[PDB]
């Protein structure tokens, strides 16, 4: 299973962000408001192949959340779809980026600023986000945001929707990177 | 689901869907209310899950 791929909890479906680990402790990022609640992961619908369990969630504020794996068989590329990734970076106001997500597959376009604060209401409010012209649907949050072999971000959401065109927020990958101690591969 | 603390200006993007009276499966609450302001109060909520 790769970045961009369908994961799903108790409560929904929600896209993985980027294979991960630490030492030979092997996990996924995807977004904390997915993460949040939530304990067990799976790979299908029917929740039958089991990925494994939450063990962090950052959200609001932030919007990131991280998943043990527990399935030992399952292969974890380091990579989104079929695009390696080799390394994390900031992202930077006219970057070109691409995401990819479990409901709209893969769709381009730039970051168009940094730092902007976005209001899911009810308090559930996130800081620090990368804004940029991508689209995104229901499904997609959580999946990578990337740059060539590049890690970048992780979908938090927007408006809009990829028929017309639309504006959507990803969390910094570097910072969820350094909050659990983790690296891509 | 009660969308009266809409119009929201942005969504989270987790699926959970809804069917609207437009037999539309509008992904989530946020999305599905933010919708109905759309249409300024027509569309209402046909079931819970897709259409």
């Amino acid at each position: 299973i790769s970045g961009g791929d369908a994961i799903y909890s108790s409560t929904g479906r929600c896209s993985l962000g980027f294979n991960v680990r630490s030492g030979s402790t092997y996990y996924f990022l995807t977004a904390g408001h997915c993460t949040d609640g939530a304990t067990t992961w799976w790979a299908n619908s029917a929740r039958t192949t089991v990925l494994g369990t939450t063990s962090g969630s950052s959200f609001p504020n932030n919007d990131y959340g991280i998943v043990r794996y527990t399935n030992t068989t399952i292969p974890k590329d380091g990579t989104v779809g079929g695009q390696d990734i080799t390394s994390a970076a900031n992202a930077t106001v006219g970057m070109a980026v691409t995401r990819r997500g479990s409901t709209t597959g893969t769709h381009s376009g730039s970051v168009t600023a940094l730092n902007a604060t976005v209001n899911y209401g009810g308090g559930d409010v996130v800081y620090g986000m990368i804004r940029t012209n991508v689209c995104a649907e229901p499904g997609d949050s959580g999946g990578p945001l990337y740059s060539g072999t590049r890690a970048i971000g992780l979908t938090s959401g927007g408006s809009g929707n990829c028929s017309s065109g639309g504006t959507t927020f990803f969390q910094p990958v570097t910072e969820a990177l350094v909050a659990y101690g983790v690296s891509v591969y | 689901v009660d969308c009266s603390e809409y119009p929201k200006p942005a969504c989270t993007g987790e699926y959970r869907p809804l069917c609207g009276s437009d037999n539309k499966t509008y992904g989530n609450k946020c999305n599905f209310c933010n919708a109905v302001v759309e249409s300024n109060g027509t569309l209402t909520l046909s079931h819970f899950g897709k259409c």
